[PDB]
RNA sequence: AAGCUAAGUUGAUAAUAAAUAAAUAUUGAAUACAUAUUAAAUAUGAAGUUGUUUUAAUAAGAUAAUUAAUCUGAUAAUUUU
RNA sequence: AGAGUAGAUAUUGUAAGCUAUGUUUGCCACCUUCGACUCAACAUUUCCUCUUGGUUGUAAAAGCUAAGAAGGGUU
RNA sequence: UAAUAUUUAAAAUCAAAUAUAUAUAUAUUUGUUAAUAGAUAAUAUACGGAUCUUAAUAAUAAGAAUUAUUUA
RNA sequence: AGGUAAAUAAUCUAAAGGGAAACAGCCCAGAUUAAGAUAUAAAGUUCCUAAUAAAUAAUAAGUGAAAUAAAUAUUAAAAU
């Protein structure tokens, strides 16, 4: 019909570039864990280099943070598998595979964890 | 204020020699690295609405190097206005008829920016299967280069 | 007494190489190609008229080519001109007709001013005949085959019926005003144009013909004249070459 | 021959053999077991 | 396996190791032919070119090991045949026999090209390369002889090109090739 | 009668050669056997390919001529090959 | 699976499987003429001619089936 | 170590890494084949095209422009 | 089915710019007017064509190199 030409692999280039997006990703919500444990650690009653040093750094109670921390519900980068970095779980696909690029708005969307054997 | 000066020099075409028996590139790198030369990209003088590139005398062409089996399987085609006229010619078979140098020179051709100055560009081209040629005394040379 | 040269060391130091045969070479195609071996001679298509065999008492159409004046003028080689090949000259020419710088290479060559200037191309040093020698009828046997050139009548601008024999239109069926037209000249859009070498209505004839293995059927230096079988191309007066056959050599 | 997509052996007398970028089957016994692939 | 296989090289037979005079490459991993190996004996010699990385070894007897790719231990098994081969022919000399099996047919030496006779309308045959020598006890049977394995055998299969014995079973019979097991009428 | 024409006449259906397709082989390992090589070597093999032959175009090269009482062309006249 | 005087695979090859083509009968609704004559051009999934493998079913001759092959021809 | 009959797996198992008490234990995370054929139609080859697979002897010098995992 | 009917989101409709060879609807990004120094997006960096250097493997088919063709067969490789 319509020629949509978009390939079935990435480049090289697309790949590194999700790749750092991903990792982009896994800073801002470090960054937000430890803005929240600052803000714990003045709240008790200490200053920000003070807290910034701290062994015992404060975990987020706001069950988003708490699952997004999780590494079974949302891998970080270098934990995650090249399989799922560049694919995602088709229900109609051949292979049950699809490419991520493929996928509307890949460059916002965030999608890790496939399904645990497909 | 830099561009003001004799500026003879920066656009005299040099001649450049290339013996591909003592080149070791193989033959589609070597195009585009003459590419480069012909267009004149290598000159810091140079600006697109200008032909400004140099002489390339490329000498014994029968020693370049073609990897793989693209000596017999890589096909060059030529087609007449006319249906069924199409012309599929193996590398070696083109090599037998015209000589490898006339290989190098499509490469040449396909690398180049596709206008005007083309043409011009690829005939500045002097291609040569084996060691002699005209263009001996022309290459550039220089006084201190003389100890050999 | 030296003057200023310079030299790269690039072409200095590059070892020595021969370039290899290269088939679009002229040396090359001189050995593709199947000459023949002996030289020919220009000749006058005169007229026609029947040959009769005296001993099968059998009638063959036949034409007279007059070898008036033949002379062999000048050869190239294949070191100069890359194949071997002899310039025959035919008859004389009133130095009125003759360009000053053709006469002059007459006289180069000490013949006179030449009516038709013809190459025969023939294999190896072995064919070409001295220069400034006479060529006679004698030259061929009879019996032995010819190649013969010459031009063809021309028939002016014609239709594709006369060209290529194209049956055209039915005479009277309905048909209108095209009974000698050549019909579709190609296909619809999907070539959307005329493709080259359609056959079409244009020139026919005036153009150079060779007809091959004609025999020689009789050869008579006291007429200046060589008998051929059969018909050669061209109207009277025309200039006709006969070089000995390539075929049945 | 019995050109196919599928070359099996079918005997012991069959040898499998690779040349001109197929693969072959020659049988020293029943000429019937020559098989080409493509 | 075959290469590592000493061979035994008896008095009058040489086994020289040479360089060559412009070395030959192939590509496509490549192979450098820069070395040759020459045989010599009563009977003949020849030369064998040779990659590189083959290298000979002489005891008081011969040995050849290579310098451990799959291409060199192919070519190195290779090697050593060949020139067992070439010992042989040196000394014993290589022979094969052709028997014409059907009736007329029969082979004829015209001086040294030999024409086959069979079934044809039109005369054939060929003429033997330098090395090889040909006789015809019978002109049924014709027996060629040479001291090189590979050329002899090589122009006995053309011999037999011409009628290859049929199963039912004139023909042309290369040493003991009994080939032919006649179908039943 | 000329000319034009076929229902007439004459001729050609382009060799020799080179490399090949399917196929048929020699020796011969990798793999103690076998294996024509999707290994190194060595061969046969088609109305096909390359080429040749034919026509048209192009014009490298070659021969000669050089400011001219009749240099090379055009215009002009009488014309048909 | 089964035929094939025996034996699936010379030749045949049910129903079910996996594909290719866009030469048929359809479906969709982006978009509003069959033949004859003349001239054919292109393709190859080759009808003939050239080379070849298989053929208890290649004794030969005719065939059958398969591979290469589009040069010439195909009322 | 040869031959032998399946399988193409990190679930289990092993290795490595991260988080919890911590030289161990617990929990999570990641790591397991490749070629070739099969392969195909009609104006013209059709990765957009040139073209790309590397090699001693020698280059103040080329060494994938493919596929997979990465780095700056 | 570039079919049809609804559901959710986006874009197009009404959206120029960069990429996807060319491209309504894809991937990025919303043009007030310039200017062109610095960050860059998606995409790319042998030449055409703005910009590239590395590492480890695999591939020898031009497979493949921005539109992946199936069953199955052959050959190899690992694991038990
Ligand atoms: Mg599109
Ligand atoms: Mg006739
Ligand atoms: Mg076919
Ligand atoms: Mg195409
Ligand atoms: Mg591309
Ligand atoms: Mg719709
Ligand atoms: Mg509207
Ligand atoms: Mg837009
Ligand atoms: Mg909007
Ligand atoms: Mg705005
Ligand atoms: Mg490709
Ligand atoms: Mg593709």
């Amino acid at each position: 019909g319509l020629l949509w030409k978009i390939p079935w692999r990435m480049s090289t280039h697309q790949k590194t570039r999700q790749r750092e997006r991903l990792r982009n990703v896994d800073q801002v919500i470090k960054q937000l864990t430890l803005g929240l444990h600052v803000q714990r650690c003045q709240d008790k009653g200490l200053t920000y280099q003070e807290a910034m040093e701290s062994k015992k750094k404060y975990k987020p109670r706001s069950k988003s943070l708490r699952l997004l921390n999780k590494p079974s519900v949302f891998p970080k980068e270098n934990q995650m598998s090249s399989k799922d970095k560049y694919w995602t779980f088709d229900k109609k696909a051949v292979g049950y595979r699809k490419g991520i690029h493929k996928v509307p708005k890949w460059t916002k969307i965030s999608i890790r964890k496939a399904p645990k054997f497909f | 204020s830099q561009k003001i000066g004799h500026s003879g020099l920066a656009f005299a075409r040099l001649w450049h020699h290339v013996d591909v028996a003592r080149d070791k590139r193989t033959l589609g790198r070597l195009a585009s690295a003459i590419a480069i030369t012909l267009i004149g990209r290598h000159k810091p003088v140079y600006h697109p609405s200008q032909d400004c590139g140099d002489y390339v005398v490329v000498t014994n062409c029968q020693k370049i190097r073609v990897t793989g089996k693209k000596f017999e399987q890589k096909t060059y085609w030529s087609h007449s206005g006319r249906p069924g006229q199409l012309k599929l010619q193996t590398m070696n078979k083109v090599v037998a008829d015209k000589g490898f140098g006339e290989i190098l020179k499509k490469a040449v051709s396909g690398m180049l920016p596709k206008n005007k100055l083309r043409k011009q560009r690829l005939d500045r081209l002097k291609v040569f299967d084996g060691s002699e040629n005209p263009y001996k005394q022309n290459i550039t040379a220089f006084a201190h280069e003389q100890s050999s | 007494s030296t003057r200023p040269f310079l030299v790269a060391p690039s072409i200095a130091n590059s070892i020595t190489t021969e370039a290899p045969a290269i088939n679009h070479s002229p040396e090359l195609a001189n050995a593709r190609k199947w000459l023949p071996k002996r030289c020919g001679l220009i000749t006058r298509k005169k007229g026609m008229m029947p040959y009769f065999d005296k001993s099968t008492g059998e009638r063959s159409a036949a034409t007279i080519l007059e070898v008036n004046n033949v002379e062999v003028i000048m050869h190239r080689t294949s070191e100069v001109n890359g194949y071997f090949a002899c310039q025959v000259g035919y008859g004389s020419r009133h130095l009125s007709k003759v360009s000053r710088q053709m006469l002059g290479h007459f006289a180069s060559k000490v013949v006179n001013p030449k009516e038709h200037v013809a190459e025969f191309r023939v294999k190896d040093e072995k064919g070409l005949i001295p220069p400034g020698t006479l060529l006679k009828p004698s030259f061929f046997k009879e019996g032995q085959y010819v190649d013969v050139r010459s031009v063809s009548k021309g028939k002016g601008f014609t239709g594709v019926m006369k060209r290529y024999g194209f049956k055209g239109l039915r005479a009277s069926h309905g048909t209108s005003i095209m009974h000698r037209h050549g019909g579709s000249y190609g296909q619809n859009q999907d070539p959307g144009r005329v493709l080259p070498g359609r056959k079409m209505p244009g020139h026919m004839g005036n153009e150079h013909v060779t007809i091959q293995n004609v025999k020689v059927l009789k050869v008579d230096d006291e007429n200046n004249v060589i008998w051929v079988k059969g018909s050669v191309a061209g109207p009277k007066n025309s200039f006709v070459k006969i070089q000995d056959a390539i075929k049945k050599t | 021959f019995k050109v196919r997509t599928s070359v099996k052996k079918f005997c012991s007398d069959c040898y499998l053999v690779r040349r001109k970028g197929r693969v072959y089957i020659y049988c020293k016994s029943n000429k019937k077991h020559k098989q080409r692939q493509g | 396996q075959v290469g590592s296989l000493p061979l035994y090289i008896s008095p009058e037979v040489q086994v020289s190791i040479n360089a060559l005079s412009m070395p030959r490459i192939i590509r496509k991993t490549s192979m450098n032919i820069s070395q040759n190996i020459t045989v010599k004996g009563p009977k003949g010699e020849l030369s064998v070119e040779v990659p590189d990385f083959l290298h000979l070894d002489k005891d008081e007897k011969i040995n050849v090991t290579v310098q451990e790719d799959k291409h060199q231990r192919s070519m190195w098994g290779t090697v050593r045949s060949l020139i067992n081969n070439h010992i042989i022919g040196v000394t014993e000399g290589h022979l094969a026999v052709l028997r014409f099996v059907g009736t007329g047919y029969r082979a004829q030496l015209e001086g040294k090209f030999v024409n086959v006779k069979v079934g044809a309308s039109i005369k054939q045959g060929l003429d033997v390369p330098e090395g090889i020598v040909v006789k015809t006890p019978a002109p049924t049977s014709l027996i060629i002889e040479g001291c090189n394995k590979q050329q002899v055998l090589l122009f006995a299969a053309k011999l037999r090109k011409f009628h290859p014995p049929e199963p039912y079973g004139k023909g042309i019979y290369v040493n003991d090739e009994t080939i032919k097991l006649k179908d039943k009428k």
